């Protein structure tokens, strides 16, 4: 089915990557600047970039792996919880409570909308319309995604929708027949 | 006999060295003269690899037209330049 994650291993890999991105962005901030700057103002007038990269990396991957491990499935919700943790780390830099709540909620919603579309910038090859079976079914078969039919099985309607509202396993007519 | 072995590597080192005197030279036209030296190191490498024709095409075209154009610009025009101070490039 699935495979659980190594939260400590993926977290320390991301911590090293965020440390590296912080050093690169601090050097790019020195060299693209004005005023008296030296070799030691890399981490002095840094603007706190290495804290941004480090905290965002560790929080997103730790909350993503922990939420994927306690739910025992991988879907778009884990990106929502991880993006909420990222928004918590980015929103604590502005030391205000309603700001913080806004950063958490909106960053979590944006990352959940990201992770629900596949969590990929690029395309998936087998899932797109162009590389998948489309059009009508040629004979009767299990109608896969992207396919059209004329008539659907009623057993599927009872299994997917329910046995309730106006919906029945037998139409209301021949359930009421004279013999 | 094996004194003639490391020539290519020597030119590589020599070419490396020449670029540091291009980007760091107090006078401009002295650094453009170091660039002329770098064309000569290139033509050494092109003879050394087996392309003796190109080496003289580089000395004809790059040294004798493009560098002459550059020196000819720097003469009768005004260019300010600052020295390689440690304080301005230690941030880089
Ligand atoms: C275009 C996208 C539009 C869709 C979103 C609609 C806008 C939402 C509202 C925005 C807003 O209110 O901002 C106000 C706020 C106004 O600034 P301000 O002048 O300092 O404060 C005055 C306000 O009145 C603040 O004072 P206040 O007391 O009145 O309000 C507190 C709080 C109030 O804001 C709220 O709305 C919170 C209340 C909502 C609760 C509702 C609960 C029920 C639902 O205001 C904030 O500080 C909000 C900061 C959170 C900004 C969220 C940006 C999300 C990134 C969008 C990605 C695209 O905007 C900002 O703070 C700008 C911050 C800098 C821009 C950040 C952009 C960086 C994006 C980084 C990437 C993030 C991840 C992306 C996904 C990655 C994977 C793909
Ligand atoms: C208009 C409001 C905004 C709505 C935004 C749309 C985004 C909604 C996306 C839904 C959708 C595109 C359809 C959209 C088309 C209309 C687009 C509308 C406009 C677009 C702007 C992307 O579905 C994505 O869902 C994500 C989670 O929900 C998954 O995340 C990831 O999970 C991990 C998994 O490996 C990743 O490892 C991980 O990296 C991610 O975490 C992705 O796997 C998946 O690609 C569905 O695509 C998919 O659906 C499945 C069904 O199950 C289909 O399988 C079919 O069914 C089976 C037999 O029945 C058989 O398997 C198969 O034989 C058959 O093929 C596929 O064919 C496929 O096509
Ligand atoms: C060791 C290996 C592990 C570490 C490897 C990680 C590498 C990550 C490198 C990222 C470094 C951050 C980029 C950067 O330095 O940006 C700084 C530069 C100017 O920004 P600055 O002047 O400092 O701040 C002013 C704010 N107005 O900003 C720039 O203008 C640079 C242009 C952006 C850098 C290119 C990135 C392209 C991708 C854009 C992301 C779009 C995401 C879409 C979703
Ligand atoms: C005018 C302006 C119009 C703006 C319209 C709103 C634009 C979007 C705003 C931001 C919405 C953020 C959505 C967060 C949802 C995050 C998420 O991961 O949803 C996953 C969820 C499950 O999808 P799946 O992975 O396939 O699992 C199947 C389990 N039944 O997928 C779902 O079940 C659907 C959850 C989204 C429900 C609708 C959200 C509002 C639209």
């Amino acid at each position: 089915h699935f495979h659980p994650y190594n939260t400590l291993g993926l977290a320390t890999q991301s911590a090293m990557v965020g440390l590296g991105a912080g050093v690169v962005a601090a050097a790019a901030r020195n060299s693209l600047a004005t005023g008296p700057r030296n070799i030691l103002t890399t981490f002095s007038k840094s603007g706190g970039v290495v804290t941004i990269f480090t905290g965002a990396s560790i929080a997103y991957v730790f909350t993503y792996c922990s939420a994927a491990n306690l739910r025992e499935r991988k879907d778009g919700w884990n990106h929502m919880w991880a993006g909420a943790a990222t928004g918590a780390v980015l929103g604590a830099r502005t030391k205000l409570v309603p700001a913080f709540i806004g950063w958490t909620v909106l960053c979590g919603a944006a990352c959940g909308l990201f992770g629900w579309t596949g969590a990929r910038f690029n395309a998936d090859r087998k899932a797109s319309l162009e590389q998948s079976p489309k059009g009508f079914v040629q004979e009767d078969a299990h109608q896969t995604f992207w396919e059209v039919v004329h008539r659907r099985p009623l057993s599927l309607t009872v299994e997917q929708l329910g046995e309730g509202r106006g919906i029945n396993a037998v139409p209301i007519a021949t359930a009421t027949e004279a013999p | 006999m094996y004194l003639t072995y490391y020539f290519i590597e020597i030119t590589i080192f020599l070419a490396i060295l020449c670029t540091i005197f291009i980007i760091s030279a107090k006078n401009p036209m002295v650094s453009i003269l170091y660039m002329i030296a770098l064309f000569v190191i290139a033509a050494m490498y092109l003879y050394l690899i087996g392309l003796g024709i190109f080496s003289l095409l580089y000395i004809m075209i790059y040294i004798g037209a493009i560098a002459v154009l550059f020196l000819f610009i720097i003469t009768l025009l005004d260019i300010n330049s600052t020295e390689l101070s440690v304080k301005s490039n230690i941030r880089d």
